[PDB]
């Protein structure tokens, strides 16, 4: 029975481990931990064949940045995480999570994910990110960072309510082959 | 293993509540000698940003923030003016947090102009104090003057406002205080949007549960407390430290001047006074002229306090039933801890030659896998 | 004639202003209106001799550490108080303040002041810091503390009963001839 | 669960053995199948280079290494050139960690100066081969010409030299190329004594090692071995990839163009054959010119190899009798591992109402200690 | 004429070199000497038609990773390869080598190569690999890696006996084809 | 009793834990393992006063820059650490240490301390920094380095052969006063 191996990286409290929970379980996690690493299986089939989808969970926190590259051998394909109401997350997809995926993986497709959407028209998370003259991340935006960072494409979705939840880890693994 | 068994479940306890469940660690905080919270402020403080970055987390520390509060109020707090001379830890947590959060930019982010032009007009120097003008005067302005300074060295108060010139003096630092501190206040008073929603609501839950529990105080008591927490204790501070609490990017280079201080520090004072409607008098009768600016500037203060807790629920602020109608689940959690090795007696250890400490070496085969 | 700069320093809301308006005009404040930094002039004889005794009145809380100092300069006497009703305040004498002038004013000499005295002869106060396993500092634990931190003698008093108050400056600018 | 505990449990062996063992951590590594190791290589390398950063434990890493690479040869090496073959993890760290230890500035503070020269070049453009020199010439360099190329697009080598022209290109290039390996060259062989020792050490181990099981190997061929770490596997990488072995410096920009790297990459050819005694011919007969460079080259290779291994035991090396000459001790050790909750349900809890939780009075006073 | 760009790549020690040698020049390699990269030319009639065929050999060790992409432009068909008596050969292909190429050369078809089969029928040789419990690879444990991986067809030879030799860049001409 | 607490930091494997366990117990540290947090508690008498002199070790790695202020409280006198055969230690006293301890404690005094001056005169240590193309840092230099970080004074010692050991907590109790 084939494996396809997918990893999840991102800036910490992004929602890295609320989409692989929503997404394995169907709920939400009733809480927030920073993660250490984990990791989940679940069997799907697009082709017929009865594949192994090993979900790998990483640590946002840069005080886990050392142990982090131990989750990356054999991966398939990469989810790179941010979320489109934070920007600084977005950034550091480029100053700090395509370039590290890179450096221990650069034969290794990826695709760019945006989490939490469906907090895009949430009134106090705009309202949040007015007072600091910010507004959430436009698909236009990082579709366009995705070509620029050659990412097999892009891809969002809410954890919470799983708009477009699923259609994400369908890419992955069609990106994994 | 006595004295150390002790540390090393303190480190262990302290930094497995750090990553899961720092709510909690908050609270044990709140509980301590309030001496002793000192030494865990900034370490818990850290953690929260990272931890209510999301408003469902921010949501809690919120609650947390409230019901230790009223927890304190309805405890602690026997007749009012309590919360503030009790100096809780709570509202210590409650000012830094809403400091650096994560909206970052507030405070430099409303401060920073009106501070960077007091720090660089190379030429202010406000003084509101008469023998260390006098002293400041001719007693260091003979230099270049010969006779050292054939006058009485080291005067007091009232004779030394008997010298004009030093009248003088005062009398323009007065001038410049008064311009300076509208800038100031300015800034302040036009920008209560630009305050975080969580200190805002605090200051209600603060209000709110003072006057719960003594109904006999007055609009003017209840806002002087806001005022404490929202002026004294929250941007005051940044006004006086800028160096010190970040509101202008200090380059390598020099500290604030000891015209710089007393410069921000008159400011301070002047506001201070007008949030807590004190008139200057008795010893500081010389600066009574500014007594209609301080009672204007209070009636803003007033208004702009008043104002403040003008805010929402957090249920209804963030639209908490996108949380609370869910279907959840509590996974396991993995954290990193701290553990200690038993150690061999020293009768096994001097002998190890013969005997030789156990060794899994079939471990490297399984060590030889970890994520498949 | 002849000044003496005498320094008043301590923990928030122990009376540092207090003891300073009911000793020069002897009155006692009403309400509680922290300071950011003040000034009182009061010429008393001593030996005979008429000394004119320049009062510092400083910030106790922590967030105003970095203007404190600007009171320090030629400092000829430091005065570190402390509510005897309130250990937290007299643990924060050999932790945060004779350390603190110690920097500053190396070979500069300091009294230890107790204040509030009043209300440690007081029920209502005593029970409070009984709910919290507490009692009153007294004149030996103090004076002890004093000689521990080489201090000149301690000294106590009341802003509200005036008693002692007279003493304290009296010692004071003995130690600063 | 009793799965997860298993592989939870092989996580804290290695974060215990990655701060209390290393060597051991080391020993584990080299016995695991090879394909298996890689994913623990950079990271007991990185703990390696703070462990030996004082030289007893630089002492104990080398007889690590030593009797890993005797326990390597006499048990998998059968016809000599296995310790080769086999590609021994051994030697993979011995490598890794001579590269970037404390030392540091090594390879980069010795080839980066030449290679930097042909790095800058702009007009250099080595190719030692005729079909692509070929399909280069008019094949290409007529896009501002026109009549496109007239000639054979995709030609044989034989046929490509048919063009005079193109003969000459490689011609030069053959002349280029030699001058900036003789610099390369010269840069490694005049700077001998700027090798790690621990590097030199385990090549003398390595070519001592060898010899003892086969007596019937000549000079020849233990400076072939030994030349293979030293060379092949230590520095032509570096030679080759200086963007990836940090050899110089990569200012956010771009990275190596193909013609740079066809160019270090012609050089890292020519070397690798002069170091193994290999002169071009049988397809790459048109070099044949330089088999006279080779063969002078090869010979200063082998004086060089020869005398990396002349040096000291690590014993002599280091004074190593001021710390056997000792009274020591082993104090307790403490660690950072993993952890999972057990996570159970606790029955007080919901009733800190009427029972006040004890644990919160217990957890504070001990937080509350911390320290002194 | 006809010019099929065939490269040659795998761990290092596998046989790339011999294979390409003793097939174009009828001679096997005594020593070992590690290559950097290197080229051939032969020119073999496949369906009554003359094509000049062009071998790539590259480099199989890791640190030599930067290099080997300068020899994968415009390539027809790769020819990953692997030592039937070495598992550890093997397992890279599907770990290293077939994502590489596909990075690099997403389109591009390629073949899998077992080497050094005469070895597979020697005891002296698996007695080493039972002493570390090990049992040299089967044309069938092959051909299903082959198919997983999407290969064209699996394919093993000998460069010491030349068994099957000429056969695999038959297949290697017909897939480029 | 009076207590003197001395909090020792500096770079990873400098010497730090084996000063302390060489001065408190004259036995030397058998193997290396970093530490992350260690305190022991020595009594002596340089005034006629039977002191406690609390000696606190602390981890030197940057893995556990969040972990070691928690040592800080309470300080009377830091030892600022650096190997004088280890050039790059010594610049991260400035770079790092200095400005930790100034920022966590600005009042507290601090000396520096050179440790590993055994090395100076070994062999293997010469020759490996002159492959570098460095040298051991001398006293001098040192020296400047305090007087510029405002340093009570540069004192060095050898944890090995104890030379200059107890002067330089002779010197570290004289500070701490
Ligand atoms: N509204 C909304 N909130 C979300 C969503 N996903 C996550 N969150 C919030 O973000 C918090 C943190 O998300 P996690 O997935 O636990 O964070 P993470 O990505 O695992 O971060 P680390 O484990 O520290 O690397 C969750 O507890 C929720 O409060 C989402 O899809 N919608
Ligand atoms: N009952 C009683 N209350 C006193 C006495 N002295 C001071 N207080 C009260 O203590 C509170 C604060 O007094 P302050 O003098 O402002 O304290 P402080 O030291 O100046 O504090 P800061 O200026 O903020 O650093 C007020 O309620 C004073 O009335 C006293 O002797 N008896
Ligand atoms: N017995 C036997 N040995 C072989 C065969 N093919 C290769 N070898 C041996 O394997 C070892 C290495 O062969 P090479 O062809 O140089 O290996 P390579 O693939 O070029 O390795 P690199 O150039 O380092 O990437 C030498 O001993 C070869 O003689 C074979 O078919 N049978
Ligand atoms: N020759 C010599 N070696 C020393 C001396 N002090 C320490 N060493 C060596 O340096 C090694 C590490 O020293 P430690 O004191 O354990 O390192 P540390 O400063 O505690 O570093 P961390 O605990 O990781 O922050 C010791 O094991 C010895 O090998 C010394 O005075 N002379
Ligand atoms: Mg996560
Ligand atoms: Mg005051
Ligand atoms: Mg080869
Ligand atoms: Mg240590």
């Amino acid at each position: 029975m084939q494996t396809i191996k997918c990893v999840v990286v991102g800036d910490g409290a992004v929602g890295k481990t609320c989409l692989l929970i929503s997404y394995t379980t169907n709920k939400f996690p009733s809480e927030y931990v920073p993660t250490v690493f984990d990791n989940y299986a679940v069997t799907v089939m697009i082709g017929g064949e009865p594949y192994t989808l090993g979900l790998f969970d990483t640590a946002g926190l840069e005080d886990y940045d050392r142990l982090r590259p131990l989750s990356y051998p054999q991966t398939d394909v990469f989810l790179v995480c941010f979320s489109v109401v934070s920007p600084s997350s977005f950034e550091n997809v480029k100053e700090k999570w395509v370039p590290e995926i890179t450096h221990h993986c650069p034969k290794t497709p990826f695709l760019l994910v945006g989490t939490q959407i469906d907090l895009r028209d949430d009134p106090s998370t705009i309202e949040k990110l007015a007072k600091n003259k910010q507004k959430p991340i436009t698909p236009e935006t990082a579709e366009k960072l995705a070509r620029d960072l050659k990412a097999v494409k892009y891809v969002e979705c809410s954890a919470l309510t799983q708009k477009g939840l699923k259609n994400v880890f369908d890419e992955a693994i069609l990106a994994a082959l | 293993s006595k004295e150390r068994r002790k540390t090393l479940e303190t480190y262990q306890q302290l930094f497995y509540l750090l990553q899961t469940n720092p709510l909690y660690l908050a609270k044990l905080i709140f509980q301590m000698p309030q001496n002793k919270s000192t030494k865990f402020m900034d370490t818990v403080i850290f953690t929260l940003y990272n931890y209510a970055s999301n408003q469902r987390e921010e949501y809690l520390l919120l609650k947390l923030f409230k019901t230790a509060l009223e927890e304190e109020i309805k405890s602690k707090v026997d007749q009012v003016q309590d919360i503030v001379t009790g100096n809780p830890t709570v509202i210590k947590m409650v000012v830094s947090f809403n400091r650096g959060a994560r909206g970052q930019n507030t405070l430099r982010q409303l401060l920073a102009p009106v501070v960077k032009e007091i720090i660089d007009d190379k030429s202010l120097i406000i003084n509101t104090n008469p023998v260390e003008v006098y002293k400041a005067w001719v007693n260091q302005l003979e230099t270049q003057t010969g006779e050292a300074s054939k006058l009485p060295y080291d005067v007091t108060t009232e004779q030394a406002l008997t010298y004009p010139e030093v009248k003088n003096k005062l009398e323009a630092s007065i001038e410049n205080l008064r311009r300076v501190t509208d800038k100031v206040l300015n800034s302040i008073i036009s920008s209560l949007d630009l305050l975080p929603y969580g200190l805002r609501y605090i200051a209600k839950v603060l209000k709110n549960s003072i006057h719960e529990k003594f109904p006999d105080a007055t609009e003017d008591e209840l806002l002087k407390i806001v005022g404490n927490l929202l002026y004294y204790r929250y941007m005051n501070p940044a006004i006086v430290a800028p160096d010190g609490f970040d509101i202008i990017d200090m380059t390598a280079g020099g500290q604030i001047n000891s015209d710089q201080r007393r410069n921000l520090g008159s400011v301070a004072k002047v506001l201070q006074h007008a949030a807590s409607n004190k008139l200057f008098e008795g010893e500081n009768e010389h600066l009574s002229s500014m007594n209609n600016y301080l009672s204007e500037t209070y009636q803003e203060f007033r208004k702009y306090f008043k104002e403040a807790c003008n805010v929402p629920e957090p249920e209804e602020k963030f639209n908490m039933d996108k949380y609370t109608d869910l279907v959840t689940v509590s996974k396991p959690v993995i954290y990193i801890s701290i553990e200690e090795i038993i150690s061999t007696h020293s009768l096994l250890l001097e002998h190890q030659d013969a005997i030789a400490p156990e060794k899994n070496d079939l471990l490297s085969e399984l060590l030889g896998s970890l994520g498949e």
